[PDB]
């Protein structure tokens, strides 16, 4: 119910707990790191 | 003196406890954060990067040759080229993959997998391969006629040298334990067998054996659960 | 095909050493371990040891550690076995075996 | 939605043509850029010798053989003694730049083999120990314009598996499919600028995964040519030239 | 007010990708399965285009695979032995802070090339027999350049400016927060270079890869004593990385580590995949076939 | 060291019968077994690799089966040239223990 968490008790921001509320996902910089976008249905090299 | 009462778990050091802790350096401002290319925020984004399967993980084979699936002109029809299981946390070809090594940091996994087979023969080398994924229950198919009863792709060699075998998420449970073997073969994903649909046909003066390079990765629906310690590297003494 | 051409027959006086050759052909030499098997006539086959033609890593049996030294000539695609401290129990036929996915054997060497 | 097989890379007075390309890789999705004032630390005005340093330098040709294990270069090192780049990299303490790495290996439609061409940021080279033999020598860490044959391509001479080197910006040269590999790499470092002599930002590996096989009568000498072009080369900290 | 912030503090589940229902596709020019791995791009083929899929409203959570959740776990980064018995009657130890001495933390960290994180260091200190008598210890962070103690009594222990934690062995483990301390904008587990200029022609190229940006100093630990206690104290240091940014993912190490600050493997290269009998051998018996 | 234990040390059957050799093991060798047929005078000829894969040129009369600890080589329709000594050989780990031998 009530969530009394993620409270920083110190004047320094790095004393706070882990940042576990900003989950991001961007696999394209590893999976599709190519200048030409290749449609899935398309034959890649034409 | 605000009345409090210490509960069980006081003084314990749980290693996975995200709590506050007193800063050693008051007023410390770290070095400014600049942009560095290549920031990853999820290990799932890394599991979706196709990495080579060590399908030739056979006794005797050494080095980069363990990464190659030999494919040659056959004298018979409907012969087995290669087979491997598709349990990403099992000892075998998937150990050489980023997905199979990030899986081993987790207890349970879920999602479709994907093997991208690239043919590395001559331009003049033609062939057709049946790559079958056999769901659980059946051992490695003994014939191609038995393998084609499962999820399979017929791969025609051509100008597009690569093909994707999407291993679909066919499971009874929402997640599969990365651990396999014993009773944990309840979570066996299945077997992938590569068959000669037609022959490996080359013209004269053309190499008769070539290599398929398999590339294992995860799909967009891949998921990992219950962070655990990996069994990859061991240690007997501190490193210096 | 994958042919392993071993050296010719050998007749060496006791208390010496002979260098047996194994000229591999038909495959990448640095891609498969080379194994040596000893067979005294009438007796069975005995495994001597292995050698990786990429780093010289050799793993012998507990009965051939101080009796067999394995080298490799990666440029010549040839493996070698120089049996030290020759005796009578070391006079046998010797093969060089590559396994990979199919155990390829040589022809043998009478020693 | 296709990738055209023909491509022309033009930077400076250099122009590279290919008719069997395989969709140039933009490393980590980020083009090379100059250092933003927000991320800059040094206060001297950087020199930007645009066309005299940002250009394709063809630097080394390695003969691909059946037993070849692979070669690696270090991007700043492979150019530290070449052209106006090397001179700017010697006269200046600070340097930052991206690169367009174009590896060229052409062979007939009767040759076969695949090369893994990867750009490895912070490619620390390992020493294989059976102490002096615990650390690699400078020839192996900074091979220069010539590059270094891989001792153990399986572990990338770094203890890390080659099969996972595809986590780095990579292309393949599969002889049946393409004769070139193009990786555009931005400047990756924990620092906005760094020494072009002390630090190698990226390794440039070309490892044969599928070995070069041909038949009798085919051209036996199949060369692999490395052509790299700095992109957005900045140099600061002008002083006496250091090699 | 701030009650809105406190309400939105629980980890909200982010779900994996749904599967859309697919049908048979009989036609030309639509090849979702033909790829080009030479492009360096992974396959964009979806299961909805290789097979006939059902619609799955996937409710599997993908949060635990975050870099934060992967790394925000305390692991052993240091074992310090405060020797005060036998030949080593020191009662103090100055420990070079390096998180690369133990396999579990080191391998997880080297997944990344650059990491920028704060840390929560915990010190688990006890005797040989696991007991924790009341023994005042001093845990002084000695940043690079600060005078290191040369005795249990030396003036450096006055910790006028250095951060010192005083705790008894009987107390719960001392735990502190360490910020991102580095002249760089990220720690660098792999530094392809040398810290200094020169010819680099030494027989022991010991300085290759040694970035002083990661060298964060020494933890100087002592028992607050006046003479030899006669007891050796084993301090174990656990780092919990937090507020973590990771860059340039790398292959997870496949070879057993040999030394702390260098990638260096044995000539006996272990295969990253365990061996099997042949390329057609699988370890799965399965059920009895109905009609072989 | 995973040692071997070949059950039938000798056998003599007629042309047409079916002999089945057995090759146990100390521990699970994971199908890393190779059966050889060595008639005294010639070189050891590989018959079945990986405990199931029939070698090239070997007649379909031969068949290898087994998994884990126990393995069996069967010679159905025992023709004339099927005599000699039959050795199993594990290639799992360090020792590479061959079989005792089977005279047939
Ligand atoms: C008051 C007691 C505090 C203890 C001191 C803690 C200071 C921690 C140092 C910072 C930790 C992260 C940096 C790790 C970098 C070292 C890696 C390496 O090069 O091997």
């Amino acid at each position: 119910t009530i969530n009394f968490t993620n409270i920083n008790y110190y004047k320094d921001s790095y004393a706070a707990s882990a940042s576990r509320q900003d989950f991001a996902q961007d696999p394209a910089k590893f999976t599709r790191p190519v200048l030409d976008a290749i449609r899935e249905a398309a034959a890649p090299l034409q | 003196g605000f009345p409090t009462e210490l509960k069980p778990g006081t003084n314990q050091f749980l290693t996975t406890d995200d709590g506050t802790s007193p800063p050693i350096l008051p007023g410390f401002e770290p070095t400014p954060l600049i942009h560095i290319p290549g920031e990853f925020t999820s290990l799932l984004d890394l599991c979706q990067v196709e990495t080579i399967l060590e399908v030739n993980n056979t006794t005797g084979t050494t080095g980069v040759s363990r990464l190659l699936i030999p494919v040659r002109a056959q004298n018979n029809v409907d012969q087995l080229c290669a087979s491997f299981q598709v349990d990403p946390g099992r000892n075998g070809p998937w150990q050489s993959t980023m997905v199979g090594q990030i899986c081993r940091y987790y207890t349970q996994w879920s999602g479709s997998l994907k093997v991208t087979f690239m043919f590395t023969g001559s331009f003049m080398a033609t062939g057709k391969m049946l790559i079958a994924y056999t769901p659980p229950g059946s051992a490695q198919p003994t014939t191609r006629e038995a393998a084609m009863l499962g999820t399979h792709i017929v791969w025609d060699f051509g100008l597009q040298s690569s093909v994707t075998l999407v291993i679909p998420w066919i499971s009874n449970t929402h997640f599969r334990a990365v651990k396999t073997g014993g009773v944990y073969d309840y979570y066996a994903t299945g077997i992938v067998t590569i068959w000669y649909q037609t022959n490996f046909v080359v013209p004269p003066d053309t190499p008769t054996e070539a290599n398929i390079i398999a590339l294992g990765a995860a799909q967009k629906n891949f998921t990992l659960k219950l962070c655990k310690d990996t069994d990859e590297i061991q240690q007997t003494a501190e490193y210096q | 095909q994958v042919q392993l051409q071993q050296s010719g027959a050998e007749l060496v006086k006791p208390g010496a050493s002979v260098k047996l050759s194994c000229k591999a052909s038909g495959y990448t030499f640095t891609s498969y371990y080379m194994y040596w098997v000893k067979q005294r006539p009438g007796q069975g086959l005995e495994w001597i040891g292995e050698i990786n033609p990429s780093n010289g890593g050799t793993n012998f049996n507990e009965k051939f550690k101080s009796k067999a030294t394995l080298t490799v000539d990666k440029s010549s695609s040839t493996a070698y076995m120089q049996l030290s401290s020759l005796t009578s129990e070391d006079s046998a036929v010797y093969y060089c075996t590559r396994y990979g996915n199919y155990a390829y054997w040589g022809q043998g060497t009478l020693v | 939605g296709y990738s055209d097989r023909v491509a022309q890379l033009t930077v400076g007075n250099s122009t590279i043509t290919t008719q069997e390309a395989a969709n140039i890789v933009l490393s980590y999705g980020e083009w090379p850029e100059y250092c933003p004032s927000t991320d800059a630390t040094a206060v001297d005005k950087p020199t930007r010798p645009d066309v005299s340093v940002n250009r394709f330098y063809t630097l080394s040709t390695k003969s691909w053989k059946t037993e070849s294990t692979g070669w690696y270069w270090k991007f700043p090192d492979v150019l530290n003694d070449t052209g106006v780049f090397g001179q700017n990299a010697q006269f200046h303490y600070l340097y930052r730049s991206g690169f367009c790495m174009h590896v060229q290996c052409n062979a007939s439609k009767f040759h076969q083999g695949a090369l893994l061409v990867a750009a490895i940021p912070e490619f620390v080279i390992a020493a294989s120990s059976p102490s002096q033999g615990l650390y690699p020598d400078f020839a192996h860490t900074n091979p220069g314009k010539d590059g270094q044959e891989f001792r153990d391509p399986y572990v990338l001479d770094a203890g890390i598996p080659l099969s996972q080197a595809l986590i780095f910006p990579h292309q393949w040269i599969n002889l049946r499919t393409n004769n070139c590999a193009t990786i555009i790499m931005p400047y990756i470092n924990a620092l906005p600028f760094d020494s072009a002599l002390n630090h190698s930002n990226f390794g440039l590996v070309v490892i044969p995964i599928s070995p070069l096989k041909y038949c009798n009568g085919a051209t036996t000498e199949v060369p692999i040519t490395l052509t790299i072009a700095p992109l957005n080369s900045e140099f600061s900290g002008l002083r006496q030239a250091i090699k | 007010s701030a009650v809105s912030a406190l309400a939105d503090t629980t980890i909200s589940r982010v779900t994996a990708a749904n599967t859309a229902a697919s049908t048979h596709s009989l036609g030309t020019g639509r090849v979702p399965a033909l790829q080009a791995a030479e492009t360096g791009a992974s396959s964009n083929s979806s299961d909805e285009n290789l097979i006939e899929t059902r619609c799955v409203m996937n409710r599997n959570g993908v949060n635990e695979a975050s870099v934060e959740h992967f790394y925000s776990r305390a692991g052993l980064v240091g074992v310090v032995e405060v020797k005060d018995s036998g030949t080593s009657l020191d009662g103090y130890t100055v420990w070079p802070i390096d998180v690369m001495g133990f396999v579990q933390q080191r391998r997880k960290l080297e997944l990344s090339t650059y990491m920028r994180f704060d840390a929560e260091f915990t010190f688990v200190s006890n005797l040989n027999n696991s007991t924790t008598p009341g023994m005042l210890l001093q845990y002084m962070y000695v940043p690079p350049g600060a005078p290191k103690p040369d005795s249990r009594k030396s003036y450096q222990w006055q910790t006028a400016t250095n951060p010192s934690v005083f705790a008894k062995l009987s107390d719960p483990p001392p735990q502190v927060s360490v910020p991102f301390m580095s002249p760089a904008t990220a720690y660098q587990w792999f530094y392809d270079g040398y810290p200094t200029f020169g010819e680099h022609k030494q027989a022991t190229n010991l300085q290759y890869g040694q970035c002083p940006n990661n060298m964060m100093g020494h933890f100087a630990i002592r028992t607050v004593s006046e003479s030899t206690t006669g007891k050796n104290i084993h301090v174990r240091v656990y780092m919990r990385i937090k507020h973590v940014r990771a860059w340039v993912p790398r292959p997870l190490r496949s070879q057993a580590y040999m030394v702390k600050n260098y990638p260096t493997y044995s000539q006996t290269i272990t295969n990253t995949a365990t061996d099997r009998a042949s390329i057609t051998t699988t370890d799965y018996e399965g059920g009895v076939p109905a009609s072989p | 060291d995973i040692q071997m234990t070949q059950s039938p040390a000798s056998l003599s059957v007629s042309v047409g019968e079916t002999v089945t050799i057995t090759c146990r093991a100390s521990e699970n060798i994971y199908s890393n077994l190779a059966w050889y047929q060595q008639k005294q005078g010639k070189s050891p000829q590989l018959l079945v690799y990986a405990a199931t894969n029939l070698a090239d040129g070997v007649p379909s009369r031969f068949s290898g089966s087994g998994s884990g600890t126990q393995y069996s080589l069967k010679i159905n329709s025992l023709q004339s040239e099927d005599f000699g000594s039959y050795y199993c050989q594990h290639f799992w780990g360090t020792p590479w223990t061959f079989g005792g031998g089977t005279k047939l």
